[PDB]
């Protein structure tokens, strides 16, 4: 009910960043959407002695026909001071990844009860494109707390806490986290107690997405078991031995590429030695161990790496360092999305960003094996998030796919 | 006296920690003075200037060229941060349309009262014997780095009112002027034009050109558009400046003439800091030119935009990673066309190309008429279905068929997925000496076949390239190559139909002209045999 104050980084100018072109029912949609926020009082037009601006679009988010206002604040969020409050930069519920089930909902919609600081609303400043320049673009700021500001939830965490007050002391079996306009919260229960007791939560903050956290895992490295093998089979063997002689410490390929000396036909088979086998057996033994000293930094980045399998397959890797992997798994999901890669990339790019959120409380720095102007072009249309994270292009084809496949 | 709407003014701040400019004022003429003290009278019985004291320490030069000419550069520099033309294929055809120039536009417009002060300019007295006449700006001066915004944002203010209240007409605004359009009868539709004048001489803006318009370079016709006629300059001497000149009309020029093509002519200005030079051209560089002469030969029109009918585009492949574009709904009529070239690259291949093209178009049509066309591509689907789903990379392509218009985009060659059985195995290797740059490449087979080539002038990379090259000419319809080289097989691995390198094209070549191909790849030095780089270690 009074706003508290906010302000910038010691020396960084609010966000001036381009507006994107938008199709005709997205301008459409927005005019409508900031039509009736304005008849609200949580947006309010500007003139232009406000030089900010911040990009907005809009999306569909599952089982709802409804359009949803997204605004990208990435630029905002980094030039936002740095969040610390009372809570102390409350720590990481590590027991949420733990949990047999997570569930998932937005409560964006309590954002738009606080007022925001009227020193700090010039920065939140937004552009509602017109088709082919004909008119001037229809400029706002807003008057509450956005959604998808990092500041929001640090805010209206005190009152999240008030209100969640009585739900936590009834039953101690359940996890809660905040992130974003997102709720998450854990518990051991069964899916139709759990979303009994969903129901319950959500029409307890009314007074006022089902993940499967411990079916996860981190995977380990898989050699073939043949009865016969070719000089190709052991080749890529030795090659992928080879690769992973980086991440573990014994992994010894000599009896196995013994095997390969001389000049032979690919497809030609190769009886296995009694060396060669004690190598191979000695390499699973090796690659069942956990890797060595691999530790998470809350002060380091996320890197996410994603590679395209096919067939719907999609391989990714989180880590801080090179070759120790925080986590890795595979992406086989198959919603609609058979005929476009893209879209297949950006519900992959979300479930990995979920996980990530999910374990270590922030989002990922993702690496896309496509090209700029693609994934630039069409990610908007796919994307069901109220977050976004960042992400970087690689043009080089990676030698390591199938190593992962 | 009817009384006249009050225009809100813009509040205005100067960049922090910066004052308002102080520059002395520069001698002029007695004819310039009094020509500056007449305008400057005119204008403070007109309202727009002020009088002030000694009390304003801030100075803005002033000239005469009569019309006065302040110079706010300083004031533009020490000013705060203030908050694309609409390209005619996207307007919509009317029955009448309608050109506004407000007049006296930002004098129209009066300027933040506590910034005021910062305009402050002087007229210099006769000979020097008299303190300088003062003034301010009551209203947003001509060449001030806020009137443009400023005055935008009050017209669209004035504006709002009349344009929910008329849905029937549809009102655009670009900086100056007001376009105005609807497809009413005539009658009708000039009442609404003097309601809408009447509308804004409410709040104190005068207003008063019919088809042709002449804008921005374009030229507006009722049922059609086109460019203002493209002058290409004749000259023996050719100059960096005037390439950039001439570039310029010609890409202009391609937004409705199909066909151009400035590559040549852009080619030749790589790395050229500079003005005056004579460069000479290609023979390609000259025929392309004549060529662009040839097709500025008959005037061609643009249409408008119907919102009715489908929105379509055309490419073709135009060769030399130039590729061009039509947007239609209708055979024969376009709405506008275009160009892509490709980007910088080492290698490259026609796909990737196209589908680069695709998103340009894609990004450009969403902007103009807020929608993806439908794209009619010389690419079989089946070609568009092996390439995507065997690609590493993700890609796509929108809504799209099919027309057969050659050249048409292919996949050259296609590497297998499995060892070939029979097929002969060539273990390649390459090496080279860093200092004395002496190299030799070759390969050994299951077979007893061997080959070691020497070389001079070379490089690692060049010379397991040229290994694989060597594989590629003594083999069979069917083979199967090792490499432990990971430079060559990243470079075979994107796919490249084309290269700057003779030694990829040639191994392209090679590889176009084979049935199955086979690639392996094993780690160096690993003591894998067949693999010698002991052959070539000499
Ligand atoms: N100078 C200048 C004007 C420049 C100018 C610039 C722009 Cl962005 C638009 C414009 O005219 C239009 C204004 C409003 C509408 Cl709804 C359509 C228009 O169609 C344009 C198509 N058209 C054009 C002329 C004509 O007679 N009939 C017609 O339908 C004029």
């Amino acid at each position: 009910i009074e706003t508290v104050p906010v302000k910038l980084k010691p020396g960084m100018d609010g966000p001036k960043v381009k507006q994107w072109p938008l199709t005709e029912e997205k301008i459409k949609a927005l005019v409508e959407i900031c039509t009736e926020m304005e008849k609200e009082g949580k947006i309010s037009k500007i003139g232009p002695e406000n030089p900010y601006n911040t990009p907005v679009f809009a999306i569909k988010k599952k089982d709802s026909t409804k359009w949803r206002k997204l605004v990208d604040f990435r630029e905002l969020n980094k030039r936002t001071q740095d969040f610390w409050e009372v809570q102390l930069g409350i720590p990481h519920p590590a027991g949420l990844k733990k949990k047999k089930s997570v569930t998932v909902l937005d409560v964006g919609d309590a954002y738009f009860s606080v007022p925001l600081d009227e020193d700090f609303r010039k920065y939140t400043a937004f552009t509602i494109p017109s088709i082919n320049n004909e008119t001037p673009g229809i400029r706002y700021q807003y008057n509450v707390l956005p959604q998808g500001w990092k500041g929001s939830p640090a805010i209206f965490q005190s009152s999240m806490t008030k209100i969640l007050e009585p739900f936590k002391k009834q039953n101690p079996d359940i996890v809660i986290y905040q992130y974003m306009d997102d709720l998450y919260v854990g518990s051991d229960l069964e899916i139709g107690q759990h979303r009994t007791k969903i129901e319950e939560l959500r029409q307890h903050l009314l007074r006022w997405y089902e993940l499967h956290p411990d079916k996860w895992t981190v995977q380990p490295i898989v050699l073939p078991e043949k009865d016969s093998w070719t000089v190709n089979d052991i080749q890529k063997l030795v090659g992928k031995l080879n690769w992973a002689s980086q991440i573990y410490p014994g992994i010894k390929v000599r009896q196995l590429s013994k095997l390969l000396r001389g000049t032979k036909a690919l497809t030609e088979v190769i009886p296995l030695t009694e060396e060669a086998e004690l190598e191979l057996a000695e390499n699973r033994e090796i690659l069942k161990e956990p890797v060595h000293g691999v530790y998470y930094d809350p002060s380091k980045d996320l890197i996410a790496e994603i590679q395209k399998q096919g067939q719907g397959q999609w391989t990714y890797q989180i880590y801080q360092e090179p070759f120790k992997n925080l986590k890795t798994g595979k992406y086989a999901r198959m919603r609609g999305a058979h005929t476009n890669d893209v879209k297949q990339l950006t519900e992959a790019v979300q479930k990995i960003t979920t996980e990530s959120i999910v374990i270590w409380g922030k989002t990922p720095k993702f690496k896309l094996p496509i090209q700029k102007e693609t994934w630039e072009t069409w990610w908007t249309e796919y994307w069901q998030a109220t977050w976004i994270p960042e992400w970087e292009f690689v043009n080089t084809p990676p030698l390591v796919k199938l190593w992962y496949q | 006296m009817v009384p006249i709407s009050p225009i809100e003014t813009v509040p205005v701040k100067l960049k922090p920690g910066m004052d308002g400019p102080k520059v002395k004022q520069w001698p002029l003429t007695e004819e310039k003075i009094k020509a500056l003290v007449e305008i400057c009278t005119e204008m403070e019985k007109e309202g727009k200037i002020s009088k002030i004291g000694p009390e304003n320490p801030y100075n803005t030069p002033v000239f005469a060229i009569w019309r006065k000419l302040v110079d706010f550069r300083e004031l533009n520099k020490r000013t705060q941060d203030f908050w694309g033309i609409p390209h005619p294929a996207g307007l919509k055809k009317n029955k009448s349309v309608t050109v506004l120039d407000v007049g006296d536009a930002y004098f129209s417009v009066p300027l933040d009262e506590d910034f005021r002060k910062y305009t402050a300019f002087t007229i210099p007295s006769i000979n020097n014997e008299t303190p300088g006449i003062r003034y301010q700006y009551n209203v947003l001066p001509q060449g001030w780095k806020g009137s443009p915004a400023i005055f935008q944002s009050s017209m669209t203010k004035i504006l709002e009112p009349f344009a929910a209240q008329n849905p029937d007409i549809v009102i655009c605004q670009y900086m100056d002027d007001l376009y105005v359009g609807s497809d009413l009868e005539i009658g009708q539709h000039r009442t609404k034009i003097e309601e809408l004048r009447q509308h804004l001489l409410r709040w104190g803006l005068t207003t008063p050109k019919e088809p042709p318009f002449l804008w921005m370079g374009y030229e507006l016709h009722p049922d059609k558009w086109t460019v203002q006629p493209i002058v290409l300059p004749e000259k023996d001497s050719w100059t960096v400046n005037d390439i950039q000149k001439l570039v310029g009309k010609l890409n202009w020029a391609s937004q409705i003439y199909p066909g151009i093509k400035v590559r040549q002519l852009s080619k030749l200005l790589r790395g050229t800091k500079a003005l005056t030079e004579v460069i000479p051209l290609t023979e390609e560089a000259e025929l392309e030119l004549a060529e662009n002469r040839e097709i500025l030969k008959e005037p061609v029109h643009g249409v408008y935009y119907d919102p009715s009918k489908d929105l379509i585009a055309e490419i073709q492949k135009q060769g030399q990673g130039q590729w061009t574009y039509q947007i239609y709904q209708e055979p024969f009529k376009n709405l506008k066309t275009g160009k892509y070239a490709r980007m910088r690259g080492a290698h490259t291949n026609d796909v990737k190309q196209l589908t680069e093209a695709v998103q340009k178009i894609t990004t450009e049509s969403i902007v103009i008429w807020g929608k993806t066309p439908k794209f009619k591509l010389p690419i079989q689907k089946e070609t568009w279905e092996t390439w995507w789903t065997e690609y590493w990379q993700a890609t796509w392509i929108p809504e799209w068929e099919f027309v057969n218009t050659p050249p048409l985009v292919k996949l050259w060659y296609q590497l297998e997925k499995e060892p070939i059985v029979g097929a002969e195995t060539f273990y390649v290797d390459g090496a080279a000496n860093r200092e004395t740059k002496l190299g030799k490449a070759g390969y050994v087979t299951n077979k007893g076949r061997q080959k070691v080539v020497p070389l001079t002038n070379t490089t690692n990379q060049k010379t397991e390239l040229q290994a694989i090259y060597l594989a590629l000419q003594d083999s069979g319809l069917e083979v199967n190559i090792v490499t432990d080289s990971q430079y060559a097989l990243g470079i075979i691995q994107a796919q490249p139909d084309k290269s700057e390198s003779e030694l990829v094209n040639q191994i392209i070549e090679q590889l176009i002209k084979k049935e199955k191909v086979y690639l392996a790849w094993v780690p160096a030095h690993k003591g894998i045999g067949g693999n010698e780089q002991v052959d070539k270690l000499v």
